[PDB]
């Protein structure tokens, strides 16, 4: 780079910059879908896997309400 | 002499009480081993498939999380925060993703590369927007800069205050041109604060909406400020102001009246007093402006240094064997003994 | 027959050895059975019981980060951002809690449903600060908006420079009311920059701090700029412009002096030049205005599409029988054949 | 010898309960043979199973607890791709903060005014991912070093002043709104209240935004048509009726057609402003309305919520054996075993 | 919605949009508690869940340095 | 604080604040290396730990892309 001071304004130019632009936007679009789970039907009662399903249902249920699309 | 006989009657006697004894000990041997077959079979299988039967609960949700970790991710950065990301994150769109969009934008081969080659930047100046959860798919966008005039000349204008003295009366010239200009097509682009453009090595990208088209003769304020060719802007006031204005590679200062300003180092404290007026000074001149008991640093300051290492994990397997040759040792013993019985007494019913 | 009896006492003798052979034969067996039931209670349940020890150990630790979801995040977020939160996150606040708040809220019945209808921006311009810790409890407030004046007429001012020509030289004219206008009652509020107001659907949702209250005349710079009811803000300058500005709907471009102005498209490239002046044009007119080498979107590019899944995640549940008819008939074979034995044995000192 | 006859018949169904009881003893050896190798092979393999996937469980769980701050670093760096908006917890402890702090090239006593206001310290400065090498991370974390604290610091808002003779307005409005903080030979002025935030009666400025201001211009909190300085001062024609918030209250400038009340949230309106200029304070009302547009003077305090997680409990069930009525039963058939041969050799040594 | 030009500005006025503007706060104040976790005593070592809470102990420890109040 | 409502200027001074100002910036590195994990060979094929290592050294090489260095 290279600075130089104008002391005729009381001021500084600092000069050899390169410009990034932006001119643009450019979008994607992502559809993300969770992985089938087997019925665990072993378990006596509440099984870790099922309340962890239901727990990421309650997280997507929750999520929907903040959707971009009404 | 058939006394004999009844000697060996009671001997023969003696011992079918003794084969009883041992059948009767034989008998109690297989209900002791009926109730051990039954205790492994029934309350000991039931517990390790109870055991084997939580593992695999387990097993079930720690591989959840494993593959489907992205969709957890993007699920946890939408909720925290309501929709929309500052950044398009790793978890949102990968790097080879990255690079495979930024490749098909509409553009010319160099800009993509640029793109391509500070991928941060475009993760930063980008962002993504959940569009809607749908069942068990969450769906999104995301939306990427498109940095399409790249490598033009820019620079960034710093000014201080320079205040005249004719017998205790002030007359203060300001420049008000100051910030970032970039060279373009047809204009050159302003952005009056610092904090409106980001700085990386040599580049400098540039928050569009910031931008202020100037004429291009603008320019020449920093030849002759007192050009006639431009409206070069310039404010006056009445008070004298002492300040200092950092610049990239050094520092103006603007020392007037009552103040004492001097540049200093790191370990000695103040090396040289300034002159009223307005100087300027390198980032290699000093370390640092002062003015009054204010001290101003003209670079970052380097702090500690750590370096720290997470404690090792280790295997708690620790298996189990049976001694089965011994054992089966046992067992071949058990079952010769057995064939020998019944060949002795084969031979027993032969001899008479 | 002396001879006789001397046989069976030879036969006798040879038969004892052999009922003592099958016994420490069947002592073997007991040796044997009883090692097997000691490694079965002893070593085999403890490595049992140890593995349900830390079965019930794993167990806790995620049901503890299951039951306390919400807790957990919450001091992540608070974490991440040391003590405030950018926005109002769904674990910081449910759907049903915001609502509820939002109903609660001081205004009329529309602004209410309004805002329940838009809750990712209540959720966004909010936020949360973190009140404190103690023990174990996180106490926290949680700031909501609340958006009191909706659905009045609200429009946004784009501008690019005007120049003429006249032998050569130039005079230009720039509007710079350039911004967002909110009609407010009794006023007009006035944002000079246009990230300060962000559009959803056909709403704006604008940052107070930003605005700046202007007099309802300011519309009369919409139909004659130089209306002497209202002293419009407009720059003149001297030299010539050349730019794109970019409206919801399309575009300014200001062609001057030496650029080659154009109108291009995104997969052919440029079609048609522009004329030297002022131009406007619609998101249906073309993709892209371009000057010199620039090329300006009027639209956002839509890109790729994906779609991904993640791995299935199966069970590994494998159980354990005992096939127990095959050990069962051997065992109860065996009892019979004790007591035919012991009844034979039984028979024979009957004899006698 | 009618008894030598009846003898043979006698010690032949003796070999043949010998003979009887051996197939027995032999078919009880082949079923804990089968049960044997049962739990040497087909139980002994099931638990090491399990204890092989329970060590795996155990080393997943301790790999994600001792690398928590490693995981958590990788997480944020991700989430907004090398540019943590704050100081978080995991990137630098308190104990580490504090450190650093006390490293900073400033008087004890600014230190200890630092470390008072760490938390802000935190949210105004930021960390950098510098590199992932191998399976290190290595990132930079950059503190404010805040060495003017505690010097006098006010905010000035204004509203409209609107004086009218015969049809005609004239309207003076202040433009110095903002925030102004005291310093060493000048004062700073932040143009924006948002330049600047409170946390108590501390008020933490972004450096970018300030522009140095000659101390004179304090004397507008004086008399506005003061000589000395040049008071920024804005003049219209027209009425503009808003409402302009106060930490401690309001202004309101009520002109023209508008109906400005203060109300309260529970009741209604409680009083009717006149025309002109009204202060009011923040303990005066709850609410100035301007036509139907109700403005808070006041934060409105809503619910208060109370969250405790479901409780986690143990699943620890270990099992025994009930060994006392087992092994009695098999210490009696060792003695079985040793009465009978016992019996024999008496037997077989009556012989003589 | 409807973006008309005007020749005489080299402007353009957008219009069709409705006004939605923040008149006030309102706030709530939440507490959040960790669920009770029975002690795990068959430990031979260190549990993993006594780590855990140890572990959030430190992060909630740590977390009070940033509380509001001070 | 202390509120004052100038009536000449109607305008409003709220005194009582008090100030906190950036000037300059310390900045400290940290490195941080992941723990070493023993290599568990007793698992049939995929064992979870060395499936947590290789969604740790992926999130890892990925992180990178974004490092300041390059
Ligand atoms: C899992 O199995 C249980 C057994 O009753 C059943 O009720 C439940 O609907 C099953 N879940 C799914 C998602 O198939
Ligand atoms: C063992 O299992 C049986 C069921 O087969 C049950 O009745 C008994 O109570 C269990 N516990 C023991 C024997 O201690
Ligand atoms: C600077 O510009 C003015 C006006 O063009 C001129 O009077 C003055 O002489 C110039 N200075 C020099 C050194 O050319
Ligand atoms: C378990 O078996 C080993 C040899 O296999 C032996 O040394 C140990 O004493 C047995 N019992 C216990 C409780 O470890
Ligand atoms: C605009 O203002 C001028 C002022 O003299 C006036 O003459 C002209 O007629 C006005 N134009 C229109 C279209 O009203
Ligand atoms: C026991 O294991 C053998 C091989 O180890 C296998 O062939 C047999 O089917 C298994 N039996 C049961 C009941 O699991
Ligand atoms: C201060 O106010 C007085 C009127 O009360 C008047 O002299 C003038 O407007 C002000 N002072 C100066 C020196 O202008
Ligand atoms: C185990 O938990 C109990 C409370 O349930 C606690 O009082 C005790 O101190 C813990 N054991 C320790 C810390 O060794
Ligand atoms: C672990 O062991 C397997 C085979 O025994 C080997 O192929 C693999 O590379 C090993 N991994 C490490 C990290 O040592």
């Amino acid at each position: 780079l290279k600075e130089s001071y104008l002391e005729e304004s009381c001021s500084t130019i600092t000069e050899g910059y390169l410009s990034v632009l932006r001119t643009g936007w450019y979008t994607n679009v992502f559809t993300l879908e969770v992985g089938d789970v087997e019925n665990l039907t072993c378990t006596d009662g509440p099984s870790l896997i099922k309340t962890e399903l239901d727990l990421t249902k309650s997280a997507l249920r929750e999520l929907k309400t903040v959707s971009a699309d009404q | 002499l058939e006394s004999e006989v009844n000697a060996i009657k009671g001997a023969l006697k003696t011992t079918n009480e003794a084969v009883s004894t041992l059948g009767n000990g034989v008998r109690v041997l297989a209900t002791a081993v009926r109730e051990l077959k039954e205790f492994v079979s029934k309350n000991l299988t039931s517990a390790i498939n109870k055991n084997k039967c939580d593992i695999a609960d387990l097993k079930m949700a720690v591989s959840f999380s494993q593959f489907n970790r992205r969709f957890l991710n993007v699920v946890r950065q939408f909720s925290d925060n309501a929709g929309i990301t500052p950044a398009i994150s790793l978890d949102l769109m990968t790097d080879a993703e990255l690079a495979r969009a930024v490749s098909y934008m509409p553009t010319s081969a160099g800009q993509i590369k640029l793109m391509l080659e500070n991928r941060a930047m475009v993760r930063r100046k980008g962002f993504g927007i959940l569009i809607g959860v749908y069942g068990s798919s969450v769906i999104y966008m995301v939306q990427l800069p498109i940095f399409g005039v790249i490598d033009t000349p820019c620079w960034i204008i710093k000014a201080a205050p320079s205040c005249s003295e004719k017998d205790g009366n002030y007359a203060c010239l300001l420049r008000e041109d100051q910030g970032w200009y970039c060279k373009n097509a047809g204009s050159t682009v302003y952005y009056p604060n610092e904090k409106d453009c980001e700085t990386r090595g040599d580049h400098v990208f540039c928050d569009t909406a910031a931008g202020i088209n100037v004429a291009e003769q603008s320019r020449e304020c920093n030849i002759n400020i007192s050009t006639t060719n431009y409206p070069c802007k310039v404010s006056t006031g009445r008070h004298p102001i002492s300040m200092v204005a950092l610049s990239p590679l050094g520092a103006l200062v603007a020392c007037y009246k009552g103040v004492s300003c001097s540049i200093g180092s790191n370990r000695v404290g103040i090396i040289k007093q300034l002159p009223k007026g307005c100087s300027y000074i390198t980032n290699q001149d000093a370390d640092t402006v002062t003015i009054d008991n204010t001290v101003y640093q003209l670079s970052k300051v380097e702090g500690e240094q750590h370096v720290i290492k997470g404690r090792p994990v280790s295997s708690s397997f620790d298996p189990i064997r049976f001694p089965e040759d011994q054992f089966n040792v046992a067992l071949d013993q058990v079952f010769e003994s057995i064939e020998n019985s019944q060949a002795l007494v084969d031979q027993s019913n032969k001899i008479l």
